[PDB]
RNA sequence: AUUAGGGUUCGAUUCCGGAGAGGGAGCCUGAGAAAUAGCUACCACUUCUACGGAGGGCAGCAGGCGCGCAAAUUGCCCAAUGUCAAAACAAAACGAUGAGGCAGCGAAAAGAAAUAGAGUUGUUUGUCAUUUCAAUGGGGGAUAUUUAAACCCAUCCAAUAUCGAGUAACAAUUGGAGGACAAGUCUGGUGCCAGCACCCGCGGUAAUUCCAGCUCCAAAAGCGUAUAUUAA
C-alpha cells in the first residue's frame, strides 16, 4: 500500500526550522485604514486598461 | 485666552413646591461653578442655599442626589429645606441624618439577628435569651 | 432575571463577504471620511435602509391618508432637521434617493473638519475625542454625533478646553512641573 | 342549527354546519359542530328541521342549550 | 395540476402534509431514526475513551494512510472512527485518553477521501488538540 | 429569529394562566389548601442515638456529588419596590423579608469607542530617514460626588496650593493567498508518502493546495470550528 500508521509525521520532521525574523510594530485601528487607503488611492495613480497587481512577487525559475 | 479667577458657585432652583404635610419645601437645585477643581461638597450647597432662601440654621437644609453634568462646569440634584431643625429631625430617614450628623447608631449585624431567632424558636419561654 | 431594557443591533454584515467593488469602494469611504472600521458604514447603511423601507410604504398610501399625512410630515422634518435632505425638497420622494456620502455629511468628524477647525477629518476625530469641541456650549467627545442645521453656529472650542478659555493642557502643564522640581 | 338526531328522550342532536378559513391557502373548508340539546315536548322538532337554542345551566353531562323555537 | 375551489382548504392542506415526507431533509428532522442513529444524540461534540489506532486507505484517485481512531463514546458506548485534523497528531493521542470528538461538517456525512470517517478529533487530555499539534500547549502525563 | 410578499421556525425561561414539591394516596384547621420550609400512612432512599428510641424532603437563595458538549458567590442590605402585620414618623421607642434591590464571577448577546494628531530639511506628488510641536485617555489620586454603606460611572489635576505617553514596548489577534472568494512566476523538503482539501481538487523529484519567512488579503477586540435553525 506503500503507506503505514509508523510513517506519521514525516514530512514535519523532513521540513527543517527556520526562525522567524524580527519585525517593527505596524500601525493598529483608524491608522492602518488610513495608512491603506494612502497606498490604495494616493501612493499611484490608476492607467486606464492596466489592472493593478496587489501583491507581485520577483521573478524566479 | 485663560486668566486666573477665583472659584465660584452660583445656585438655582426649579419646581418650587411648598407643602404642608412634612414641613418642609421641596426643590431641585442646579449648580454652576465654571472654575471649580472638582466638584462642589454639599456642605458649601447648604450655606449657599441657608443664605439664599434666609433659614436661620443651615442645619435644616437637607441636599442629596447631587448628579454632576458631562463636561463639566454644572451639577444638579434635589433638595428640601424644612421649617424648623425639629421637624427635621423628625422627618428624615437614618442615612440622610447621619451624612448631616444626627443619625443612629448602626444596627448589628443582619445575619446574628436572624440566627438569633432560630435558636429562641427551638426553646421554651424565658429560656430565649435569658 | 426580571431585566427589563431594551438592547437592539444598529448594523448587518454584507450578504458577500468577498467583492472587489465593494471593499474598494467601502475603502474609498473609510480614508475620505476617516472611519476606524467598516462598522461605521454598515451602521450608516443600516440607518439609511430604515428610513428607505417606512418611506416606502408611506408613498403607498393616499396623500390624503392620516398615517401617510402625519408620519409623512414628521419623517420631513427628521430629514430637514438634521440636514440629511435639502429644504426645498419638500416632497416625501426625495427621502427615497437619500445616499450613504449624506448621512456622513452630517457627522461631527465631518462637520468640524469642513468648518475649518479641523485640517483633516483624522485631525477631526481626534480632537472630538479629546473633549475638545463643545456643541451649543456642550462637551461632545463622539465623532458620529449627527448635528442639526440649527446647530452648526453653535460648533466651536470647549471653554475648558487648553485651546479656548480653558487651562492649559498636558504639555505645557506637565514640563512645567519639571521645571519646578529641578529648583 | 339544524336538527340532527331525535333518537334520545326530550333531548336532540343539533349540528352547527360552518366554513373555517385556512389564512395559509386562502381558502375555505367545511366543519361542523355538535351539541346536546333538551327538547320541551311544545315543540317536537322533526330530522333536518331548524331551531333556536339559548344557554341554560348544565342539565346533564353533555346538555347545557334548551330548544327556543322550531322553523 | 393541482385544486383551485374556494372552499377546497382541505384538500391542500392535505396534499402538503403528505408531499412534505419526500423532503429527506424535512423528513430527517421530523424524525427520530436519525437520532437514534447519530452516536452524539443530537448534540455538537461528545467526549469518549481511544480504542485502537487505525490506518485508512483513501479513496481513489488519492493515494494516502489517513490516521484514525476507534473512540468508544461514554454516554452511549458506541464504536465510532474519527480524525486527527493535522500531521504528527497520532502520537499526540495514547489509548485509554478522554477525546473530544466533533462532527467533521457535513452533518453525518462523510468528509473527503476517507471512506467511512464522519467524526474529528477535536481535543485531547482536556487540550486542544490544535495547541498540542502547534507546540503551544502540552498534553499531562 | 428570519423574511419583498406569502411564509418557515423557536417559545423550559422574567408578564399572564395551569401544575408539582422524591413517588402515590388521605386529612385537620381555616373564608380560602387535598397545603407539603402542615399532619397521617405505604414504597424507595436516607441521619442521630445512651439501641429504649427519635428524625428528612433545596424543581427557594447561597453552595456540594454525579450527569453531561454544557451553565456564577455559602457576598452586602431592607436604602428603593412591594408583602404581611396589633402597625405613619419621631421620642429608653430603629418590625420581618435569600421576595427584592445593590456588588463579585460572567468574550451568551447588545450600544459608544483606544492603539495616536500635525509639521521644517533631505531623500507635482507620494515612501523613507530627521528635527520637533502641542493633546487626550488608560492609569495615580482627591475639597470631595455617587451610594443604606460601598464599588462603578460623572468632576478636577488647585480655587493661594493637586501626577503622569515616544520604540507614545501603555508592543492586535484569527483564518487564508488555484476556483467558488479578497490576496504571491518567493518558498524548501517529501515524491500519490507526510499531509491539505466543507465542494472541485493538490501531492508519483522544478507541489498551484503539504509542512515555514516576507508580503498581501479579509474581519477586527474580536476571529475560527461543530451541531441545530431561518434565508438562499
Ligand atoms: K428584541
Ligand atoms: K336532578
Ligand atoms: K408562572
Ligand atoms: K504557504
Ligand atoms: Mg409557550
Ligand atoms: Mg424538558
Ligand atoms: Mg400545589
Ligand atoms: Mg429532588
Ligand atoms: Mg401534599
Ligand atoms: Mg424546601
Ligand atoms: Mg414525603
Ligand atoms: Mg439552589
Ligand atoms: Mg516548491
Ligand atoms: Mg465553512
Ligand atoms: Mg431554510
Ligand atoms: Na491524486
Ligand atoms: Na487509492
Amino acid at each position: 500500500i506503500h503507506g503505514s500508521l509508523a510513517r506519521a509525521g514525516k514530512v514535519k520532521n523532513q521540513t527543517p526550522k527556520v526562525a522567524k525574523q524580527e519585525k517593527p510594530k505596524q500601525p493598529r485601528g483608524r491608522a492602518l485604514k488610513r495608512l491603506k487607503y494612502t497606498r490604495r488611492f494616493l501612493s499611484k495613480t490608476v492607467k486606464p486598461g492596466e489592472k493593478v497587481h496587489m501583491n507581485k512577487q520577483p521573478p524566479g525559475k | 485666552v485663560f486668566q486666573k479667577k477665583k472659584a465660584e458657585v452660583c445656585i438655582r432652583t426649579s419646581q418650587f413646591k411648598v407643602n404642608k404635610l412634612l414641613n418642609r419645601k421641596q426643590f431641585i437645585v442646579e449648580v454652576n461653578h465654571p472654575h471649580w477643581c472638582g466638584t462642589v461638597p454639599t456642605q458649601l450647597i447648604r450655606k449657599k442655599l441657608a443664605t439664599l432662601y434666609k433659614v436661620p440654621d443651615a442645619s435644616q437644609v437637607s441636599l442629596f442626589g447631587f448628579k454632576t453634568k458631562f463636561g463639566g462646569g454644572k451639577t444638579t440634584g434635589f433638595g428640601l429645606i424644612y421649617d424648623d431643625l425639629a421637624s427635621l429631625k423628625r422627618f428624615e430617614p437614618n442615612y440622610r441624618k447621619t451624612r448631616m450628623g444626627f443619625g443612629k447608631a448602626r444596627l448589628p449585624a443582619r445575619k446574628s439577628v436572624k440566627e438569633r431567632r432560630n435558636r429562641n424558636k427551638k426553646l421554651r419561654g424565658k429560656a430565649k435569651g435569658k | 432575571m426580571r431585566n427589563y431594557n431594551n438592547f437592539n443591533r444598529v448594523w448587518k454584515a454584507p450578504r458577500r463577504p468577498f467583492e472587489k467593488e465593494r471593499l474598494d469602494r467601502e475603502m474609498k469611504l473609510c480614508g475620505q471620511y476617516g472611519l476606524r472600521c467598516k462598522r461605521e458604514i454598515w451602521r450608516v447603511n443600516m440607518t439609511l435602509s430604515k428610513m428607505r423601507r417606512t418611506a416606502r410604504l408611506l408613498l403607498t398610501l393616499p396623500e390624503n391618508h392620516p398615517r401617510r399625512l402625519l408620519e409623512g410630515s414628521a419623517i420631513m422634518r427628521r430629514c430637514h432637521e438634521y440636514g440629511f435632505l435639502d429644504e426645498e425638497k419638500d416632497k416625501l420622494d426625495y427621502v427615497l434617493s437619500l445616499t450613504v456620502p449624506d448621512i456622513l455629511e452630517r457627522r461631527l468628524q465631518t462637520i468640524v473638519f469642513k468648518a475649518g477647525l479641523a485640517k483633516s477629518v483624522h485631525h477631526a476625530r481626534v480632537l472630538i475625542q479629546q473633549r475638545h469641541i463643545a456643541v451649543a456650549k456642550q462637551i461632545v467627545t463622539i465623532p458620529s454625533f449627527i448635528v442639526r442645521v440649527s446647530s452648526e453656529r453653535h460648533i466651536a472650542f470647549a471653554d475648558a478646553s487648553p485651546f479656548g478659555n480653558g487651562r492649559t493642557g498636558r504639555v505645557k502643564r506637565v514640563r512645567a512641573k519639571a521645571a519646578k522640581r529641578h529648583a | 342549527g339544524v336538527v340532527h338526531s331525535t333518537k334520545m328522550h326530550r333531548t336532540i342532536i343539533i349540528r352547527r354546519n360552518y366554513l373555517h378559513f385556512i389564512k395559509k391557502y386562502q381558502r375555505y373548508q367545511k366543519r361542523h359542530k355538535s351539541l346536546a340539546v333538551h327538547c320541551s315536548p311544545a315543540f317536537d322538532p322533526k330530522q333536518g328541521d331548524e331551531v333556536v337554542i339559548g344557554q341554560c345551566r348544565p342539565l346533564s353531562k353533555t346538555i347545557r342549550y334548551n330548544v327556543l323555537e322550531v322553523v | 395540476t393541482k385544486t383551485n375551489g374556494q372552499n377546497a382548504a382541505r384538500k391542500l392542506v392535505r396534499l402538503r402534509c403528505r408531499n412534505r415526507w419526500a423532503d429527506k431533509g424535512w423528513k430527517r428532522a421530523h424524525t427520530f431514526s436519525a437520532r437514534k442513529a447519530n452516536p452524539f444524540g443530537g448534540s455538537s461534540h461528545a467526549k469518549g475513551i481511544v480504542l485502537e489506532k487505525i490506518g485508512v486507505g483513501a479513496k481513489q484517485p488519492n493515494s494516502a494512510i489517513r490516521k484514525c481512531v476507534r473512540v468508544q463514546l461514554i454516554k452511549n458506548d458506541k464504536k465510532i472512527i474519527a480524525f486527527v485534523p493535522n500531521d504528527g497528531c497520532l502520537h499526540f493521542i495514547e489509548e485509554n485518553d478522554e477525546v473530544l470528538v466533533s462532527g467533521f461538517g457535513r452533518s453525518g456525512h462523510a468528509v473527503g477521501d476517507i471512506p467511512g470517517v464522519r467524526f474529528k478529533i477535536v481535543k485531547v487530555s482536556n487540550v486542544g488538540l490544535y495547541a498540542l499539534y502547534r507546540q503551544k500547549k502540552e498534553k499531562p502525563r
